[PDB]
RNA sequence: AGAUGGUAAGGGCCCACGGUGGAUGCCUCGGCACCCGAGCCGAUGAAGGACGUGGCUACCUGCGAUAAGCCAGGGGG
RNA sequence: CGUGAGGGAAAGGUGAAAAGAACCCCGGGAGGGGAGUGAAAUAGAGCCUGAAACCGUGGGCUUACAAGCAGUCACGGCCCC
RNA sequence: GCUGGGGCUAGGAGUGAAAAGCUAACCGAGCCCGGAGAUAGCUGGUUCUCCCCGAAAUGACUUUAGGGUCAGCCUCAGGCG
RNA sequence: GUGGAGCCUGGGAGUGAGGGCGCGAGCGAUAACGUCCGCGUCCGAGCGCGGGAACAACCGAGACCGCCAGCUAAGGCCCCC
RNA sequence: GGAUGACCCCAGGCGGUAGGGGAGCGUUCCCGAUGCCGAUGAAGGCCGACCCGCGAGGGCGGCUGGAGGUAAGGGAAGUGCGAAUGCCGGCAUGAGUAACGAUAAAGAGGGUGAGAAUCCCUCUCGCCGUAAGCCCAAGGGUUCCUACGCAAUGGUCGUCAG
């Protein structure tokens, strides 16, 4: 039956994207934390 | 004088090969060859090659006579197991161990 | 219980088992000698023997009978013309099964050869 | 500083496991099972050390009794006779006498009858 | 059913006792009357192709 | 009539030798604590990256189409 | 692994020096046997040491009329020193 | 009526032809990180050896009754004799 | 009456679910391996030992270690024994 | 007794849970140590029926191992595991057992190759056909084509393959 992951790139980018993160005070902090931790990818990679 | 051959990391389960190895212990080289030839098991192929390779060393390297050779000793040890996943129902995963054998054959000369 | 029952099942249903026998007849009657598993071999005997014994009859009826199993007009033509006559004086036993010495590698199945007799 | 287990535990286990040689299955191979068996074996020995002293005396009494009845009297009579005679040779020796030196035992039986 | 399960680990001794029947019987072989090589009886000799005193098969 | 042995399909205990496995000891490029030193960077586009960059180059490092490097001063041999 | 915020491992050691095993043999290979290197190769790269569970081979004692927390005490038989 | 794509509404909040339904495979109050080593009068666990002594399961009070405070009973040191 | 007796000051506890049995009561049905007190005891902690076929608390008896020596307790002395 | 923990003699105590007290053993580290043991072999490992100690332990000897270890006397602690449905890893048992994923279905001949029920070719047989055929869009991201391969992946095999 229909499971929970139904990929959609526009949705993916418009949600967890870089610009989305930068727009909100909460999201900017995500990027701060991820950088501080040293994540290789601050934001979900998506092929546009 | 003895001659030996060891096939290590043979991808077959020790318990299975021993069944075949047991068939030729203490037999003349000629008798063993006869047995392995008509033994209906996968292991027979592997045990065969180690037997021949041991007989080869006997004639070549160790100054023994093919017409005197018998299987003085033979045994399988177990080598590192290959662990693989086997997906079961309701999300559970099992772990299959694809086992491994170190087959040894040691040949001696029956004087007379 | 299986008391006094004749004919193997060979793990095939009715139509498949029949097809198996027909196709093996076509194969045997075409090359004169085929290799199969010992059980299929033995069963093949009577199935073909009856076909051969009908080619010996020669009539149109016999041709139309044998054609139900064999289908191939060319083959049946070979059966009546080339095969059948060398069994004119022979009464049954037109085939033979001889068991081979080596088993199959992938499943250890015992093999044997079926052939038309000289 | 840090003092990790290191060598100590393996050594303690081997002591036990060596003491458990000869036992059946994991009792001689598994440390834990070896220990449980060794506890029982310590109590058994202590108990059987104490009871070995009984086990033999009962044998001695059976044997002395066997030789006595050959001479027409029973053990309970024989011992009393010996007491009245004032003979204090023990049962370990009486039994040895009863078998190795039968004529000597005969004489003791005599003095036993004479005493009453 | 309520999922039966072993109560105790099988001992090394009991495991091995169960396997007292698991031994293989060596193949039964007779000499070929033509080429003296060993082969299963009632089988066409895979070494020389002879059965019943005649050539039957290319080897 | 009486009696007492060799039997091992397999099993058990001990011994020897192996296999598996990676504990122990030794080691340390790394870590930890304290003290001292030092302490801002950015529209002259930071922090951090993407993609590139080698004769042959997957990755790391370095570098930016002048791309494992260009110029000059000092150091060194 | 998780849609995501986020979670989050395992994995160090040949040798003084690669001298990292030319060549020959069995094998399709893997592997092994000789040869050679080394003080050492059960230091051979699946590499220091290499414990235990666990698996096996060989040897000694033993077991198919026997009732068991498996030991313990006694005696005897057999094998060993 | 069903359905693709593009959107909006969320945690004491959303949404609900109403089942406390659903809000990323457990919703009478989602998930992650933090407070946080919350708190647990409860349960479990607590690692070498030898030597001497050796209890209690009672009383009183207790939002107390399988928890406590004092008393009783054990032990060690000094003193009294 | 010199005893792992007693008294005084102080350090450290643990216990504050007891249980069987005998005798004296209540409660119960002159019921319960029942319940609630009292005096004693043992088990608890002596599931160490002999007896009771077996059996924490009934009888015997308080196990520092050793002995292939002796005497007894309860209980026993036809055979198992 | 002798005078003091010097050893001897006589006597009595010595079941033990919660628990109090005492004496010790061992592990890591510091002083002792610019020392001492050490390739004529450190640690660690495997043995031992030997020696000392009530015991925890400590010696000695054999094999392994191949570069560290460390006394008398003192000091300081991440200091002793058998259990926590503990944690991490390794390996067992069940057991050569269930299973090997739609009951549309196979049979022979020829080819290749060290090896073939499973790869290629032919013929026969069966299954789908409002699909089990074809073309888009999502989504996946080189899986496309060819050459050379079969350790692992493929629930078997493999010369074949995403
Ligand atoms: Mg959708
Ligand atoms: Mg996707
Ligand atoms: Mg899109
Ligand atoms: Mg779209
Ligand atoms: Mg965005
Ligand atoms: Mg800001
Ligand atoms: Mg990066
Ligand atoms: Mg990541
Ligand atoms: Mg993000
Ligand atoms: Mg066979
Ligand atoms: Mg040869
Ligand atoms: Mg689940
Ligand atoms: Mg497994
Ligand atoms: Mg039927
Ligand atoms: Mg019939
Ligand atoms: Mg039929
Ligand atoms: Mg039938
Ligand atoms: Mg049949
Ligand atoms: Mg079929
Ligand atoms: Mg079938
Ligand atoms: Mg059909
Ligand atoms: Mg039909
Ligand atoms: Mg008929
Ligand atoms: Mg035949
Ligand atoms: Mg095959
Ligand atoms: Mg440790
Ligand atoms: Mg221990
Ligand atoms: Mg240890
Ligand atoms: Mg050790
Ligand atoms: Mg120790
Ligand atoms: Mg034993
Ligand atoms: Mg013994
Ligand atoms: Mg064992
Ligand atoms: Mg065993
Ligand atoms: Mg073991
Ligand atoms: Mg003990
Ligand atoms: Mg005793
Ligand atoms: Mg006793
Ligand atoms: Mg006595
Ligand atoms: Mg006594
Ligand atoms: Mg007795
Ligand atoms: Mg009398
Ligand atoms: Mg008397
Ligand atoms: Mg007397
Ligand atoms: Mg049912
Ligand atoms: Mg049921
Ligand atoms: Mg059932
Ligand atoms: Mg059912
Ligand atoms: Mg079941
Ligand atoms: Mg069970
Ligand atoms: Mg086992
Ligand atoms: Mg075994
Ligand atoms: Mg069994
Ligand atoms: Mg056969
Ligand atoms: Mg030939
Ligand atoms: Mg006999
Ligand atoms: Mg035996
Ligand atoms: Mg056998
Ligand atoms: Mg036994
Ligand atoms: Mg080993
Ligand atoms: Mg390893
Ligand atoms: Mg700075
Ligand atoms: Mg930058
Ligand atoms: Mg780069
Ligand atoms: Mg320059
Ligand atoms: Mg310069
Ligand atoms: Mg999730
Ligand atoms: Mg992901
Ligand atoms: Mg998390
Ligand atoms: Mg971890
Ligand atoms: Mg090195
Ligand atoms: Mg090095
Ligand atoms: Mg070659
Ligand atoms: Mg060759
Ligand atoms: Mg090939
Ligand atoms: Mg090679
Ligand atoms: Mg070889
Ligand atoms: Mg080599
Ligand atoms: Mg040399
Ligand atoms: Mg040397
Ligand atoms: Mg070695
Ligand atoms: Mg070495
Ligand atoms: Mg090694
Ligand atoms: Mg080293
Ligand atoms: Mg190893
Ligand atoms: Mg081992
Ligand atoms: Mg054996
Ligand atoms: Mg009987
Ligand atoms: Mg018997
Ligand atoms: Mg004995
Ligand atoms: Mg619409
Ligand atoms: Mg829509
Ligand atoms: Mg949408
Ligand atoms: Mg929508
Ligand atoms: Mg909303
Ligand atoms: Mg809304
Ligand atoms: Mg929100
Ligand atoms: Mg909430
Ligand atoms: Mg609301
Ligand atoms: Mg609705
Ligand atoms: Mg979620
Ligand atoms: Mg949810
Ligand atoms: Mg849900
Ligand atoms: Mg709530
Ligand atoms: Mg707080
Ligand atoms: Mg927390
Ligand atoms: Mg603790
Ligand atoms: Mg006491
Ligand atoms: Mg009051
Ligand atoms: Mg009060
Ligand atoms: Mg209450
Ligand atoms: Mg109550
Ligand atoms: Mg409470
Ligand atoms: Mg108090
Ligand atoms: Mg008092
Ligand atoms: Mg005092
Ligand atoms: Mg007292
Ligand atoms: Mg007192
Ligand atoms: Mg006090
Ligand atoms: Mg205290
Ligand atoms: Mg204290
Ligand atoms: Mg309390
Ligand atoms: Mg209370
Ligand atoms: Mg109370
Ligand atoms: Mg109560
Ligand atoms: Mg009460
Ligand atoms: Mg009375
Ligand atoms: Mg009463
Ligand atoms: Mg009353
Ligand atoms: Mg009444
Ligand atoms: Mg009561
Ligand atoms: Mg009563
Ligand atoms: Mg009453
Ligand atoms: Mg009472
Ligand atoms: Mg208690
Ligand atoms: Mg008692
Ligand atoms: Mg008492
Ligand atoms: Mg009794
Ligand atoms: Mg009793
Ligand atoms: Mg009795
Ligand atoms: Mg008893
Ligand atoms: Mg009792
Ligand atoms: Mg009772
Ligand atoms: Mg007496
Ligand atoms: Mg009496
Ligand atoms: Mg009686
Ligand atoms: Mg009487
Ligand atoms: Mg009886
Ligand atoms: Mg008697
Ligand atoms: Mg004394
Ligand atoms: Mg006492
Ligand atoms: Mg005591
Ligand atoms: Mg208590
Ligand atoms: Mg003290
Ligand atoms: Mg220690
Ligand atoms: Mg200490
Ligand atoms: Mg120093
Ligand atoms: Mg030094
Ligand atoms: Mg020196
Ligand atoms: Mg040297
Ligand atoms: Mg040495
Ligand atoms: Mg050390
Ligand atoms: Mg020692
Ligand atoms: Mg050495
Ligand atoms: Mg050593
Ligand atoms: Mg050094
Ligand atoms: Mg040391
Ligand atoms: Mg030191
Ligand atoms: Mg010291
Ligand atoms: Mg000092
Ligand atoms: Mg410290
Ligand atoms: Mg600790
Ligand atoms: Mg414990
Ligand atoms: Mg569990
Ligand atoms: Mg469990
Ligand atoms: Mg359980
Ligand atoms: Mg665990
Ligand atoms: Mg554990
Ligand atoms: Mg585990
Ligand atoms: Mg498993
Ligand atoms: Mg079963
Ligand atoms: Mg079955
Ligand atoms: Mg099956
Ligand atoms: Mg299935
Ligand atoms: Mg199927
Ligand atoms: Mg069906
Ligand atoms: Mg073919
Ligand atoms: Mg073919
Ligand atoms: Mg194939
Ligand atoms: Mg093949
Ligand atoms: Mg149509
Ligand atoms: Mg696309
Ligand atoms: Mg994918
Ligand atoms: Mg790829
Ligand atoms: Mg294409
Ligand atoms: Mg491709
Ligand atoms: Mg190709
Ligand atoms: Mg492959
Ligand atoms: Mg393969
Ligand atoms: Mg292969
Ligand atoms: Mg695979
Ligand atoms: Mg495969
Ligand atoms: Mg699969
Ligand atoms: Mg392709
Ligand atoms: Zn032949």
């Amino acid at each position: 039956m229909k499971r929970t992951w139904q990929p959609n790139r526009r949705k993916r980018a418009k949600t967890h994207g870089f610009r989305a993160r930068m727009r909100t005070p909460g999201g900017r902090k995500v990027l701060k934390r991820r950088r501080q931790k040293g994540r290789w990818r601050l934001t979900p990679a998506v092929r546009k | 004088m003895e001659a030996k051959a060891i096939a290590r990391y043979v991808r077959i389960s020790p318990r299975k090969v021993r069944l075949v190895v047991d068939l030729i212990r203490g037999k003349s080289l000629e008798e063993a060859r006869n047995i392995l030839r008509y033994t209906n098991k996968r292991g027979a192929y592997f045990v065969a090659k180690v037997l021949e390779s041991a007989a080869a060393n006997a004639v070549n390297n160790h100054d023994m006579l093919e017409d005197r050779l018998y299987v003085k000793a033979a045994y399988v040890d177990e080598g590192p197991a290959l662990k693989r996943v086997l997906p079961r129902a309701r999300g559970r995963a099992d772990i299959i161990k694809k086992r491994t054998s170190h087959i040894t054959v040691i040949l001696g000369e029956k004087h007379g | 219980m299986r008391h006094l029952k004749s004919g193997r099942k060979l793990n095939r249903h009715s139509s498949h088992r029949l097809a198996l026998y027909r196709n093996q007849a076509k194969s045997l009657l075409t090359h004169g000698r085929i290799t199969t598993t010992v059980p299929k071999a033995k069963e093949l005997r009577g199935f073909v023997d009856h076909l051969i014994h009908l080619a010996k009859r020669g009539d149109l009826h016999a041709r139309r009978l044998v054609l139900r199993d064999l289908q191939d007009v060319k083959l049946v033509r070979k059966l009546f013309d080339e095969i059948a006559p060398r069994y004119r004086d022979r009464q049954g036993g037109y085939t033979r099964v001889l068991k081979l010495a080596e088993r199959r590698r992938g499943d250890g199945a015992p093999l044997a050869l079926v052939e038309l007799v000289e | 500083p840090r003092a990790k287990t290191g060598v100590v535990r393996r050594r303690k286990h081997k002591k036990i496991l060596k003491l458990a040689k000869g036992y059946w299955g994991l009792r001689s191979k598994s440390f834990r099972k070896a220990r449980e068996t060794l506890f029982a074996a310590g109590n058994y020995a202590y108990a059987h050390r104490k009871r070995r002293k009984r086990d033999f005396r009962r044998l001695w009494i059976v044997r002395i009794n066997a030789a006595c009845r050959q001479h027409g009297l029973n053990y309970s009579t024989f011992i009393h006779g010996l007491k009245k005679a004032g003979i204090e040779v023990d049962r370990k020796n009486l039994a040895d006498l009863a078998v190795r030196e039968p004529q000597v035992f005969a004489e003791l039986v005599e003095r036993a009858k004479a005493a009453q | 059913a309520k999922h039966p399960v072993p109560k105790k680990k099988t001992s090394k001794a009991r495991r091995d006792a169960r396997r007292s029947h698991h031994a293989l019987t060596p193949p039964t072989l007779v000499p070929c009357p033509e080429c003296k090589a060993m082969k299963p009886p009632h089988t066409v000799c895979p070494e020389c192709g002879y059965y019943a005193g005649r050539k039957v098969l290319e080897v």
